[PDB]
């Protein structure tokens, strides 16, 4: 089994896998220690970011690097868009400094 | 935008709320699931919480996204896509004030130490059970601040009745309206009409004069908390603590659809909300009407309690059900969840460049390419190849490029070969245990549905073939295929980073075949004639004159060190041939070539010329050696393994001596397990001289192959033990008895058969029970193994080291060490790689060997061992001066290649997992040593150490413990307390030293601490570490260890703070703050007879008052500068354990995914604190470039791109 | 390779993708505009939810 | 100088650049410009070339086109010219922001 692009879920936006339907392999922490170990300029970060969980960041790169731009521009995972709603703030202090 | 650093966190106003709301919620329910249509206004309502699908409203209305910008006049719903639905919030504006819980269940309760009152009362007024004066005014007898519920506005109004004239006679325009309250409202305008600013002054002056135990500690507290308040200037006031109006969330993330059984699947909060909401109408219902004041307080009390235990609940007593009770689930702990939600999942994922498949060995291809089955590679680098057709002109559509792509036609796979050239590939395994199982590779097409894979690269894998799935990942970002192709690839990795070993020793066939070569035969074809060397020795071989062995005569050219000798030198074709390909940097090679030489070798080529040249050397060698085992034609037969004629006679023997020994215990002379010793013993000696025996008589019958005889002698594979199984008895085997008992005697009668002849049933019966018992014991190891790597691998994380030099001529004095019998640990490798201070000569004069800040070399350590001297001085990763980090010269060589350590790269992680890996071997010892050790744990079997020097001199003795000093010519006899079950190595006569341990044991952390410095305690650990690894036969330099140490001094306790909390045992690596900071900095301004311009609050102006009356009531300060003292800091450093010293850690993210979200959350909420997000596991988790690699140069230098 | 049964005939070879089993269920379980369930139904495709 | 693409095997990075990980980014910095080069030039000149028809089929009507662009497809990738253009070492680097000896 691989797969390079496949369906998208509805609770987030990860494409899971298990030759069921293709999806990916587990990115677990003990590699995410290994690309620490040496400098991981970009790889780590396109893996925690556009390789995986953001279907907007994914589409967008696909759609670049089939249409010629291969520089990317990586933003914010859901997952801290997420730190923020489910923190919930109160009355809400957040930065934009 | 997104791009970000430097965040603040504070508390937001009420009036802010609602901006990003689009409505009250107005309608209770929470979704009309019995129609499954969206209820307006409620839990799920699209008018406050925008579309509930792309480009739709809840009726219907608009289902397309061709209604861009279109507005539903039903529902309040922006028509577009479902995105924006998960950001806008509505609200729930409560119609009773409630105080907040979370500042309820902090221990230090800001509101408690700042309005001063026990915490059950406070919960009464709150709760509604109990009134409290608020606002007396002139009251009568009663203070601001009494206890008292009944009667008390019975008293006070008719005693005071006056006038109606201070807007109802109130203290707002007028006192004399004693008012009481309950809780929420009395506190909300008490803090919003108060100040602290003269309190914090007053405070000063009573921590100056008042109680000094009970008023100073509390009022202290009370003073953090108000002056932490005040730090704010955009300031977070209390007022804004009330929750008067608390926003909703969207259902996004608490979904709802009905399930089979007539349920619907919903968050447990929405139910929450629910009943919040039902309650709060009920209060509206039950309030608007004119009921009596007990209803009001039910309600209100009710409704406080609802909103408590939505925002967190089962704080109260919970539900106990003894197999597994399940209360709602809460907000919170949804958000605290550490390891539930923050741990596995948040960082390990799907991946959508991946690939999945088995692997096979290759013996073709170089050392960095692998196989890759066709289809894989026509899937993995698919959009690569689809811009390659769409710069081929020949498609213009993604949608044909794809439809081209998967039915695979007969078109071009030639951008597969070229892509597949220069854009490599990372392999994978799944149980990655140091770094040297990921690593990068140039790709090659192979026929099939496998992955081709070299084979000295495996062992790095440290698998085996027997069908693993390794997986493949494809990075896609040219940063990141430079990074693979620089650093990662395989030829560049070649070294272990535990040790200077090397990683890719040859296995077992190429060891075998490269020993077939150089053997040495005496009389073949050929013998004894003249060469040059390369041409005539070629020459007569390939003509048959001489077969591929003889012993030759030859003229030949090495070096003496290091010229330039030719010399007629005596060899054979072969090694001539394989020395064809030594670099002709060493010279010429002449020794039969086993396992234990090639090692020599190629550690030698090496260390002499570098990593490009040993990889090339090691590749031909490989292919040349398993070219000729091949041609060789190597195989196994029965004729091969001659059994010795004299075990038929040799077995029989010892039977008459065990015959003897047998009658002899017949007349009982003999003790019976003496006996078992005895025959055990024969046995052995008769196992002995069969085997000894065996293996010359197979050495013997050509000297020139016996497949058996070189597979064992060269190391291949196998043993003496196998090779005599398998032509010599089974030998002696265990009674183990499985349970209850040591197994050790062992029977009586050896397993005398071989396997060549066959075995009787009962023993291998016997053998059975033996193998599955060392399965089952393997078995049982592996997973007691577990636990220790698992836990260990998680011992440690942290940071990088940042400087390239670090000043520090103040090194460690390193020296080889000797345990009582003789050397176990020498210095070569605890010297070598390692920056020296002074300028060192060797005692024959006038040779300097090293100059200072220099690295030293193989060849120079060499010549100082050989050296007389006994120790010398270089620096450790310890004493470096570079605060938040480490010098490069203060580490040294880089262990993963040969240099020095440079610039911005992470040793820390390094260290823990050479550190921890071992521990898998690791058979007191163990994980209980080592987490005692790290973990500051005490030893529990009480060593203490001297703690002061003299000349032992025998006091009283048997009291069931010692008090013994031993003398001191200073004066003193302190009396020690080691009691007498504890081993002393105290002798009389002898002269101890301070801080020299007198008992058996672990010496408590406190004893060298603090008589000794944190040099002295870490020396002593990494001491032991090594000690013990080294006892458990595996090799680990101590740098790795010592890094971890360091984290471990980094803490101080302050005794003498008198400016802080007096116990703020802080780590004295914020070592800097302790003096620099001094509340004032230094006291530059701790006067007020000139001028402070701070202080200004009191009436200062000249006017005879600041110049005479100096400045203010006291004089100066009227004791001491401002302070009462001179306010030193004084501390002394104190070790810790690891885990606490993580939980230390001064991050709020850092610490919030680490341990209690809401301790860490209080005091940084509390100190409106910003975060630059300067760190390495919190910039990890931002998902930003982390401060290491990159982030120390190049986090700048980014101009220009 | 289905037969007009909605249902793949015996002797046929499969490609991975194509159909298996044909089931079309008009669920009007959409009780919110079951009127969308009619208006793609008539169109012909009667995708009609 | 030809490269016919290989793996690489360096030590001579440490003596022109002083630090490996530096030398690496700088690397990378030269490769994403060579890379920005090629691809506007590629895009105009084809863009032009073709700018007549734009359809599936008239694009091979002469197999030329085609050629040549298989051609410069046979071309090494901008990482190794710019690893090239330091064994040759006719780049220096210093300070944010070095750039080639182009001037």
């Amino acid at each position: 089994h691989a797969r390079s692009i496949g369906p998208y879920s509805l609770i987030t936006q990860q494409p899971l896998g298990g030759k069921a339907q293709f999806g990916g392999q587990r990115f677990g922490e003990m590699e995410v220690w290994a690309l620490e170990a040496f400098g991981a300029s970009h790889i780590l970060q396109e893996i925690l970011t556009v390789k995986s969980d953001d279907v907007v960041g994914r589409s967008k790169a696909y759609e670049a690097i089939v249409k010629g731009d291969p520089m990317p521009t990586p933003g914010i995972p859901e997952s801290l868009n997420v730190l923020l709603h489910e923190l919930k703030g109160l009355g809400l202090s957040f930065s934009l400094d | 935008k997104n791009n970000f650093s430097k965040i603040r966190i504070t508390l937001a106003s009420p009036e802010e709320i609602l901006e990003n709301s689009f409505g009250e919620v107005l309608k209770p329910e929470t979704i009309n699931y019995r129609t499954y249509k969206p209820e307006r206004d409620g839990l799920f309502c699209e008018r406050i919480f925008g579309p509930v699908k792309d480009f739709e409203c809840h009726c219907g209305k608009y289902k397309r996204i061709r209604y861009r910008g279109i507005v539903c006049d039903r529902c309040g719903v922006e028509v577009t896509e479902k995105k924006v639905r998960r950001e806008r919030m509505g609200h729930i504006h409560l119609v009773v004030p409630v105080a907040h819980i979370w500042y309820f269940r902090s221990l230090p309760n800001k509101i408690g130490y700042l309005l001063g009152l026990p915490t059950k009362k406070l919960d009464a007024i709150i709760y509604y059970e109990r009134y409290v004066v608020i606002q007396p005014g002139v009251a009568e007898g009663l203070s601001q601040l009494d206890l008292l519920s009944e009667e008390e506005y019975l008293d006070k109004l008719d005693e005071i009745e006056r006038t109606h004239k201070g807007n109802q006679n109130l203290e707002d325009t007028n006192p004399d309206k004693f008012i009481a309250k309950i809780g929420a409202e009395a506190i909300y305008d008490l803090l919003c009409r108060v100040d602290l600013d003269s309190i914090s002054y007053e405070l000063r002056d009573r921590a100056n004069t008042d109680g000094s135990q009970q008023r100073k500690t509390e009022a202290l507290k009370r003073l953090q908390v108000v002056e932490s308040f005040r730090a704010s200037k955009g300031v977070n006031r209390p007022e804004w603590m009330v929750m008067k109006v608390i926003p909703v969330i969207p259902p996004d993330l608490r979904p709802l659809v009905p399930l089979d059984g007539g349920r619907f699947a919903t968050s447990d909060l929405n139910d929450l909300y629910r009943r919040v909401i039902i309650r709060n109408n009920r209060l509206k219902r039950l309030i608007e009407i004119k009921a009596p004041e007990v209803i009001l307080r039910n309600e209100k009390r009710m409704l406080q309690e609802a909103v408590d235990s939505l925002f967190d609940n089962s704080r109260k007593s919970s539900a106990v059900k003894s197999d597994n009770n399940r209360p709602l689930k809460s907000l919170s702990d949804s958000l605290k969840g550490k390891q539930g939600r923050f741990r596995q999942n948040l960082l390990g994922k799907r991946v959508d460049y991946s690939a999945r498949s088995v692997i096979v060995v290759g013996p073709e291809l170089k050392m960095h390419e692998c196989g890759l089955p066709k289809d894989m590679a026509a899937e993995l680098y698919k959009p690569f190849i689809i811009r390659k057709l769409i710069e081929r002109g020949i498609v213009k559509t993604v949608k044909s490029a794809k439809k081209i792509v998967d039915r695979k036609e007969p078109v071009i796979w030639d951008i597969l070969e070229y892509v597949m050239k220069g854009h490599p590939v990372l392999l994978n395994r799944a149980p990655t245990l140091h770094r040297l199982g990921i690593q990068a590779f140039q790709p090659k097409l192979i026929e099939g549905k496998a992955i081709q894979l070299h084979p000295l690269s495996c062992t790095a894998f440290n698998a085996d073939f027997d069908g693993d799935q390794m997986a493949v990942h494809l990075p896609l970002s040219n940063e990141a295929i430079l990074e693979a192709q620089l650093l990662m690839l395989a030829s560049h990795n070649i070294l272990n980073p535990a040790n200077g070993a090397p990683i890719t020793v040859p296995s077992q066939d190429m060891v075998l075949g490269l020993y077939y070569i150089t053997k040495l035969r005496p009389n073949t074809k050929g013998h004894g004639l003249i060469f040059y060397g390369p041409e005539e020795a070629t020459i007569a071989y390939n003509e048959g004159k001489v077969d591929i062995h003889a012993p030759i005569k030859v003229y030949v050219e090495d070096y003496e060190n290091g010229e330039l000798v030719r010399r007629m030198v005596e060899t054979s074709v072969g090694r001539l041939m394989v020395n064809e390909y030594v670099p002709k940097k060493v010279g010429y090679v002449n020794e039969v070539l086993g396992k234990k030489a090639l090692r020599d070798i190629i550690g030698s080529v090496i260390k002499i010329c570098g990593v490009a040249t040993t990889a090339k050397f090691l590749d031909d060698i490989k292919n040349l050696g398993y070219y000729m085992a091949f041609k060789g034609g190597l195989s196994f037969n029965l004729a091969d393994v001659l059994i010795p004629d004299e075990k038929d006679q040799l077995i029989q023997e010892g039977y008459t001596a065990v015959e003897q020994i047998m009658q002899d215990y017949s007349m009982g002379f003999i003790t019976f397990n003496e006996r078992y010793n005895q025959i055990i013993d024969t046995w052995t000696h008769i196992n002995g001289r069969l085997s000894n025996v065996l293996i010359k008589q197979l050495s013997s019958d050509n000297d020139g192959f016996n497949s058996v005889f070189m597979m064992m002698d060269s190391g291949a594979r196998g043993s003496k033990e196998q090779i005599r199984q398998l032509s010599g008895m089974r030998g002696l085997m265990a009674k183990p008895q499985k349970s209850g008992a040591e197994g050790g005697q062992i029977i009586e009668n050896p397993i005398l058969s071989n396997f060549k002849e066959g075995l009787s049933v009962l023993e291998y019966f016997i053998s059975t029970h033996g193998a599955r018992k060392g399965l089952a014991d393997t078995a049982l190891k592996t997973a007691d193994a577990g636990y220790l790597t698992r836990r260990l691998v998680d011992v440690s994380h942290d940071v990088i080291i940042t400087e390239e030099d670090c000043g520090t001529l103040r090194g460690l004095l390193t020296t080889e060490l000797k345990q009582n019998e003789d050397v176990v640990a020498s210095l070569y490798e605890r010297i070598l790689g390692r920056v020296s201070v002074h300028d060192i000569i060797h005692p024959t004069t006038g040779d300097i060997i090293v100059r200072a800040g220099e690295e030293i070399r193989e060849q120079a350590a060499q010549i100082i061992e050989d050296s007389p001297i006994e120790a010398v001085e270089i620096r450790s990763v310890l004493t470096c001066e570079s605060k938040k980090g480490v010098c490069a010269k203060c580490y040294g060589r880089n262990l993963a290649t040969n240099r020095m350590v440079q610039r911005g790269e992470v040793v820390g992680v390094i260290a823990a997992q050479s550190i921890g890996e071992p521990g898998t071997q690791l058979t007191t010892g163990g994980l209980p040593r080592v987490t005692e050790l790290f973990e500051a744990r005490n030893p529990s079997n009480p060593a203490i150490v001297s703690e002061i020097d003299g000349e032992i001199g025998f006091g009283k003795l048997k009291r069931g413990n010692r008090e013994i000093t031993v003398t001191s010519k200073l004066g003193e006899e302190k009396k020690y307390l080691i009691p007498l079950s504890k081993q002393l190595l105290v002798q009389e006569n002898d002269f101890v030293r301070a801080g020299t341990p007198l008992s058996d044991g672990a010496i408590t952390p406190a004893d060298i601490l603090a008589i000794k410095g944190p040099t002295a305690v870490q020396e002593y650990i990494v001491n032991e570490v090594q000690d013990v690894y080294r006892l458990q036969g595996v090799k680990i330099n101590d740098k790795h260890f010592e890094v971890i140490v360091r984290q471990m001094m980094r803490k101080v306790e302050i005794v003498d703070p008198g400016d802080t909390l007096f116990l703020e045992q802080q780590v004295v690596d914020k070592f800097e703050v302790m003096e620099e900071n001094d509340r004032i900095w230094g006291k530059k301004v701790v006067i007020d007879a000139g001028d402070s311009q701070v202080l200004k609050a009191g009436q200062i102006v000249t006017a005879r008052k600041l110049r005479d009356e100096n400045s203010m009531l006291k004089r100066k300060d009227l004791k001491i500068v401002k302070v009462r003292d001179a306010k030193s800091a004084t501390a002394s450093q104190i070790l810790q354990g690891i885990t606490r010293a993580a939980l230390q850690t001064k991050s709020f993210m850092s610490a919030a995914s680490f341990q209690e979200t809401t301790k860490v959350l209080n005091e940084a909420a509390i100190c409106g604190k910003t975060d630059y997000l300067e760190g390495l596991k919190e910039n990890v988790i931002c998902g930003h470039l982390i401060p290491a690699g990159t982030g120390l140069r190049d986090y700048e230098k980014l101009v220009v791109m | 390779d289905l037969d007009e049964n909605g249902i793949v005939r015996i002797g046929a070879h499969i490609e991975p993708g194509d159909i298996l089993i044909g089931k079309i269920t008009p669920k009007g379980e959409s009780d919110p505009t079951p009127e969308e369930k009619l208006l793609r139904a008539i169109f012909g495709d009667k995708a009609g939810d | 100088v030809p490269m016919d693409t290989i793996t690489r095997d360096m030590v001579r990075l440490s003596e022109d650049t002083e630090n490996v990980y530096e030398t690496v980014m700088i690397i990378a910095k030269r490769a994403n410009q060579i890379g920005q080069q090629m691809k506007q030039d590629l895009e105009k000149k084809l863009q032009d070339f073709s700018s007549s028809n734009d359809n599936l089929e008239e694009v091979f009507e002469n197999r030329e086109q085609i050629e040549i662009s298989r051609y410069y497809e046979h071309l090494p990738k901008p990482g190794l010219i710019a690893t090239a253009e330091y064994e040759q070492d006719k780049l220096y680097h210093r300070m944010p922001g070095a750039t080639s000896t182009n001037d």
